[PDB]
């Protein structure tokens, strides 16, 4: 069942017992700190063998 | 404890595992803040159960 990827996050922050109005009103912060998350497995990989 | 759902004109909240649509409301959703912060907020009036009562 399709569901938009910041609202399928927002259910996410639920799941953890913290209200679904703080993803929304931090969308922004929360997205760069997954890319930047993302970003150092590359790093790690293309390193630590 | 639900989503925002439209059938095309109408909003409406729902639980989330099966469709039954309700009227939006003060007491099926709560208030964090105003409209400039979320990213793809809709305007649609919410509902006040008291006023209709307190018009009386
Ligand atoms: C979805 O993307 C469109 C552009 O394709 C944008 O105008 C709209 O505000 C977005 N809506 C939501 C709910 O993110």
């Amino acid at each position: 069942l399709q569901i938009p990827f910041a609202m399928q996050m927002a259910y996410r922050f639920n799941g953890i017992g913290v209200t679904q109005n703080v993803l929304y009103e931090n969308q922004k912060l929360i997205a760069n700190q997954f890319n930047s998350a993302i970003g150092k497995i590359q790093d790690s990989l293309s390193s630590t063998a | 404890e639900g989503v925002f759902v439209s059938n095309g004109t109408h909003w409406f909240v729902t639980q989330r595992n099966f469709y039954e649509p309700q009227i939006i409301t003060t007491d099926n959703t709560f208030v964090s803040g105003n409209c400039d912060v979320v990213i793809g907020i809709v305007n649609n009036t919410v509902y006040d159960p008291l006023q209709p009562e307190l018009d009386s």
